[PDB]
RNA sequence: UAUUCCCCAUGAACGAGGAAUUCCCAGUAAGUGCGGGUCAUAAGCUUGCGUUGAUUAAGUCCCUGCCCUUUGUACACACCGCC
RNA sequence: GAAGGGCACCACCAGGAGUGGAGCCUGCGGCUUAAUUUGACUCAACACGGGAAACCUCACCCGGCCCGGACACGGACAGGAUUGACAGAUUGAUAGCUCUUUCUCGAUUCCGUGGGUGGUGGUGCAUGGCCGUUCUUAGUUGGUGGAGCGAUUUGUCUGGUUAAUU
């Protein structure tokens, strides 16, 4: 058990969604890391409603 | 898309050498082990461990595999 | 024992809230000692707007993902009863309830 | 059952052995755990091209830390140690000959220990 | 029967401790809360216990990149035969319930 | 392969934009920073926020495109048709 | 390119603001390029895929390593299946990935066969969901009647009204 190795520590490299594993859009914001998408999914089991 | 011409030099997959290994061991007479060649300084390879001659290399295999030196 | 208790009530809804910050003014009150009624801190609005579209295409629309956080807070001075009492009871919902010892 | 029938009680010692993970398994790791108190038990082989192999075990065996058997045949030597992954139904499993061990750490206690090393130690 | 004995050796003699066995799916961890003796992440676990489930003596969820490692009847054979443990066994699911 | 920033240094076209065309009526257009989002690094990006805050329509279908009604229709892959 | 009615500043009028001109930004097109992966093609594709990318991203090219070949089914007891190898030839790499040497874990290993397992491979004219939009436009539907043998039709409308069969 050797070589998988860079800064997998700041980058997208390390920040993935918590969902699915993809790791683009992301909702850094709030401590979330979810994929935007991930999001509108599990969304309302969150707690963000859309109001206005 | 290309389809793969491959400048022909089809790289090989080798195999660590056949090698029944344990045959080269003096038993001078009665029962005694110690052949002498060159050594490695580790702690799992405790001063059995053994070496060699190449084109070049040497290897020391006792730390199961972990420490080859470079020579 | 008397010690300057505070208890913190953050939530989601208010509603759900109002009630339980309600049975502590009441739930206090009947076994009378000091208050300063419930505070209203300004509520914190978590707001997220995200693309509609997963994926590319489509005019450009968007949704405003809101959650709203309003935190009261009662002021109080008891022994470790009234406290371990007015906690436990006025639970249930989504109600979040903090206990600051004393001052700081 | 597990009441030792004959050449099984080896077999119980070296398959616990096998699994409680520690055999100096071989002219090398033998020699080594011979060449310290690693050694135990072992199971040597009858047949020996160039009985120097054997010679360099019964050596060994010989000194403090006493150790012996003997097991006829090269060709049996293995089946009662560790080396078969099941692939087919009926064991055919695997087919060369075989040679001398160092079972280290018997298994745990019992089953065949009180009985090989026991008897062993004082064949009487 | 198979990899690193150390560390496979200790993860089969954890989920047979174990009723439930969690994991996350993430090579690069090197640990795994409970035991991880040494480093032992998803590989080495994985590995074993995606043996476990095709050859069937393990069943499986997934639920967001994680892994359900539930331990299966006919495995409680499979795992204490491979670990000689005693007849009994009582795995973890022992369970005083009323 | 000026990352981003600073400090120097060089020091461009543009003196209101040819054919076109979107935006909208009140705290509206415009300017104006500022947050957020994007971020290790970081925005000329968006989404919000005030702030300064105008002119002008307050009607019509004249162009474009929408609704109903009546009607014609050899169109029903519906006129970007059919022939 | 019929007619009445009605309506929208993605329409106009009345303007301002611009926009379209310059430089610059970055969006695409093309050429060029080994590579400038790529989706997206009027409108409802073009700082849009949250698409501000050194490395990751990243898939793509010039390489080059690595195996993470589950699983079973087969093959491999030992003159140890090769688990795993500290100085140099090298190589980019202190990649035993490979050319001797060998010293350990030690029942793992390796080699077949079937079979997977993934794949930011393919196909959005094989689909789910989600989105975009026809379209914040006024529309749509049935129960009972009444009309049509019956598809169908009225109810669902001349007019006044209304942001809006309201």
């Amino acid at each position: 058990g050797f070589y998988w190795s860079h800064p997998r520590k700041f980058g997208q490299g390390s920040r993935s969604c918590r969902v699915c594993s993809n790791r683009h859009g992301l909702i850094r914001k709030y401590g979330l890391n979810m994929c935007r998408q991930c999001f509108r999914q599990y969304a309302k089991d969150i707690g963000f409603i859309k109001l206005d | 898309k290309k389809s793969y011409t491959t400048p022909k030099k089809n790289k090989h997959k080798r195999k660590k050498v056949k090698l029944a290994v344990l045959k080269y061991y003096k038993v001078d007479e009665n029962g005694k082990i110690s052949r002498l060649r060159r050594e490695c300084p580790s702690d799992e390879c405790g001063a059995g461990v053994f070496m060699a001659s190449h084109f070049d290399r040497h290897y020391c295999g006792k730390c199961c595999l972990t420490y080859c030196f470079n020579k | 024992a008397i010690h300057r208790i505070r208890i913190t009530l953050t939530s989601r809804n208010v509603k759900s809230l109002e009630k339980v910050c309600a049975d502590l003014i009441r739930g206090a009150k009947e076994k009378n000692l000091k208050v300063k009624g419930p505070v209203r801190m300004p509520t914190k609005t978590l707001r997220i707007t995200t693309r509609k579209t997963p994926c590319g295409e489509g005019s450009k629309t968007w949704d405003r993902f809101q959650m709203r956080i309003p935190k009261r807070l009662i002021d109080l001075h008891s022994p470790s009863e009234i406290v371990k009492q007015i906690t436990s009871i006025s639970i249930e919902p989504g109600v979040e309830v903090e206990v600051t010892i004393a001052d700081a | 059952g597990g009441v030792m029938d004959v050449n099984t009680a080896l077999q119980e010692v070296l398959k616990t052995a096998l699994i409680h993970d520690g055999l100096a398994r071989g002219i090398r790791e033998a020699a080594k755990a011979l060449d310290k108190r690693q050694a135990h038990l072992c199971v040597q082989a009858s047949n020996c091209d160039e009985p120097m192999y054997v010679k360099l075990v019964e050596a060994l065996l010989a000194e403090h830390q006493i150790n012996l058997i003997k097991v006829d045949d090269n060709k049996k030597l293995g089946e009662w140690v560790g080396l078969c992954k099941i692939d087919r139904e009926g064991n055919p499993r695997k087919v060369v000959g075989c040679s001398c061990v160092v079972v280290k750490d018997y298994g745990k206690e019992s089953q065949a220990k009180d009985v090989i090393e026991e008897y062993f130690k004082c064949k009487k | 029967m198979l990899m690193p004995k150390k560390n496979r050796i200790a993860i089969y003699e954890l989920l047979f401790k174990e009723g439930v066995m969690v994991a996350k799916k993430d090579v690069h961890m090197p640990k795994h809360p409970e035991l991880a003796d040494k480093n032992v992440p998803n590989l080495h676990v994985m590995k074993a216990m995606q043996s476990l489930k095709s050859r069937g003596y393990v069943k499986e969820q997934f639920a967001w990149r994680h892994f359900y490692w539930y331990l299966t009847n006919e495995g409680i054979q499979y795992l204490r035969d491979y670990l000689h443990l005693p007849p009994e066994i009582v795995p973890a699911t022992l369970r005083r319930s009323r």
